[PDB]
Formats: structure tokens, C-alpha cells, sequence
């Protein structure tokens, strides 16, 4: 089998909240290799998470998220996890799994990644006033507002296709 | 004191069969205490996961190809690639693994020059021509799903407040 790294259990989250991921490994030996997480903020900066050692005996952070997430390993059920908790709006990213071969590179087979979302604070506070209509209404006319912006990615990626498309007409 | 790894440029305008050089600086040097230079190159396809090209500054990855060539030391560091191939496109990222925090450079999206115009296509290959094709799906479905989580941060504070009224 070839290496597969399948992470889980991203999704949306509150400011100061709590979130749990897990990695799920296959086609090598787990439990020989040194793991680690690494995430990509929305503006592609690529920031090490955490790291630990083979045996779960040795741990690294950096200071940004040291106190606040814990990384682990089952070695048993070939899992790597990353424990979040007092989430902030810079934590908002795609976690990615990673192995290492240690003593010569760092992240040698990444996963497909998670999205984490860490919400705005701001909304909670604003509507507590909102009425129940005025609350619905706002939820309904959210649907299409969704579904158009959709469209919008859907019609301009048909047109960046369209030329390589003609291209490979014109041979 | 972190140290900060400096790419140049961030955007590489090329052509197929151009040579390309990336620039990666670190603000310190960047020797390990065990004597290694753990100065390895990412190349990452947009919506796509980051993969391992260049080890200890110039080794290469299994599998990578003998046109890259990674150099450097002290604080200049220098990924090469002596005739660009359409599967070599995308974002490169330098990383040190040396001091706590490990930190990776800024990116350099290595890209075609198109212009306003789509002639450059008509002498690509038509292999790489539907490479290209194939690699903007994974883009698409990035900022679709960019849409999807931003209207869940819309929602949900709309669904606790009903939920708790």
C-alpha cells in the first residue's frame, strides 16, 4: 500500500472554543516515524503546529499555541491527533497531518488537510438584540446568497478552461 | 529570537524550457546543534498539499526530478531548476528546520507569463495542456468551499440566537 495520511474533525468553532483532530495513517510502519501538524492561513503562509516523537515521549511547539493545543499519538490505532482549545481568529487555517524521517527531513507525506473555522465574535454579540422574525429572515436570504456566489467560482473557472480546452481542439 | 526565512521573488514569471532560480534568505544562520543545515524546498499545486523536493539544502527527494538543484550557506539559500516543465508550476516555499520556532519562507509562485492574450498555449504539448486542465479543478473546489465556510460563520450565530430566543 502507498502512504496515506486521512485527516478529520475540522469544521466551525467560537472564539475561546475547543476542537479535536485526528489523523488517520495507513501504508507504513506509524509508530517508527516521528508526526507533525502544520496549517495554512487563508493568506497560503504555511506555519508549523506541533510535532511529537515516535514514541509520544518528546513534544515541540511554538510559542503561538504552546498551553493552548496538545499533540498525541495512539500508535496502537496508527492515529495522530491535535487537541485545540482557546481558539482565536489566527487559528483559522487547513491543519495538515505530516511525517518526518527523523534526523534528515521534516515533512515528507502531508494529508489532504481540515479546515478549521474560528467565527467572528462580533456576530454573537451584535444579534443577541435581533428579533425572531428579523433573525429568520436574515438566515432565509442567506441560501441564494450562497448559491450565487457559488455559481460566480463555477462560471469563472469555465472560462480559464475554455482556452486550454480550444488549445487541445486546435492540434 | 524567531528566525525569519526571506523569499524572492514572490511571483516568478516564466516560460516553459526557462531556467528559474528562487531566492530563500534566513534573518540568522540556521545550523542545527548536531551540525546539519535542515534547509528543505516545498512545492505546493493551488488547493492542493504541499510536497517534499530538496532536504539538508541540496538534497533531493525520492522521486523528485535532476533538473531542481538546491544550493547554499550561511543565510542564502538558492532552489534552481535548469528547464521548467509544465508539472513544475506552482508555489515554492523554503523551510528551516534548525532552531525552535521551525518556520517557513513567504512563498514564490512560479507562474506562466500570459499577458492578455492565450497564444502561448497553442505550442504547449497536449499532455501539458490537459495537466493544466486537470489542475485548476482543485483551485475551484478551494474557493467553493472558501464560499461554504464563510456562510457557516454567517449561520451559525443566526441558528444560536434563535436557538436561545
Amino acid at each position: 500500500m502507498e502512504v496515506q495520511l486521512v485527516e478529520s474533525g475540522g469544521g466551525l468553532v467560537k472564539p475561546g472554543g475547543s476542537l479535536k483532530l485526528s489523523c488517520a495513517a495507513s501504508g507504513f510502519t506509524f509508530s517508527s516515524y516521528a508526526m507533525s501538524w502544520v496549517r495554512q492561513t487563508p493568506e497560503k503562509r504555511l506555519e508549523w503546529v506541533a510535532t511529537i516523537s515516535s514514541g509520544g515521549s518528546y513534544t515541540y511547539y511554538p510559542d503561538s499555541v504552546k498551553g493552548r493545543f496538545t499533540i498525541s499519538r495512539d500508535n496502537a490505532k496508527n492515529t495522530l491527533y491535535l487537541q485545540m482549545s482557546s481558539l482565536r481568529s489566527e487559528d483559522t487555517a487547513m491543519y495538515y497531518c505530516a511525517s518526518a524521517y527523523d534526523g534528515s527531513y521534516y515533512f515528507d507525506y502531508w494529508g489532504q488537510g481540515t479546515t478549521v473555522t474560528v467565527c467572528s465574535g462580533s456576530d454573537y454579540e451584535f444579534l443577541k438584540s435581533w428579533t425572531v422574525e428579523d433573525l429568520q429572515k436574515r438566515l432565509l436570504a442567506l441560501d441564494p446568497m450562497m448559491e450565487q456566489e457559488i455559481e460566480e467560482i463555477r462560471q469563472k473557472y469555465q472560462s480559464k478552461r475554455q482556452p486550454i480546452l480550444d488549445a487541445i481542439e486546435a492540434k | 529570537m524567531d528566525v525569519l526565512m526571506t523569499q524572492t521573488p514572490l511571483s516568478l514569471p516564466v516560460s516553459l524550457g526557462d531556467q528559474a532560480s528562487i531566492s530563500c534568505r534566513s534573518s540568522q544562520s540556521i545550523v542545527h546543534s548536531n551540525g546539519n543545515t535542515y534547509l528543505e524546498w516545498y512545492l505546493q499545486k493551488p488547493g492542493q498539499s504541499p510536497k517534499l523536493l530538496i532536504y539538508k539544502v541540496s538534497n533531493r527527494f525520492s522521486g523528485v526530478p535532476d533538473r531542481f538543484s538546491g544550493s547554499g550557506s550561511g543565510t542564502d539559500f538558492t532552489l534552481k531548476i535548469s528547464r521548467v516543465e509544465a508539472e513544475d508550476l506552482g508555489v515554492y516555499y523554503c523551510f528551516q528546520g534548525s532552531h525552535v520556532p521551525w518556520t517557513f519562507g513567504g512563498g514564490t509562485k512560479l507562474e506562466i507569463k500570459r499577458g492578455s492574450d492565450y497564444e502561448f498555449l497553442k505550442s504547449w504539448t497536449v499532455e501539458d495542456l490537459q495537466k493544466r486542465l486537470l489542475a485548476l479543478d482543485p483551485m475551484m473546489e478551494q474557493e467553493i468551499e472558501e464560499i461554504r465556510q464563510k456562510y457557516q460563520c454567517k449561520r451559525q450565530p443566526i441558528l444560536d440566537a434563535i436557538e436561545a430566543k
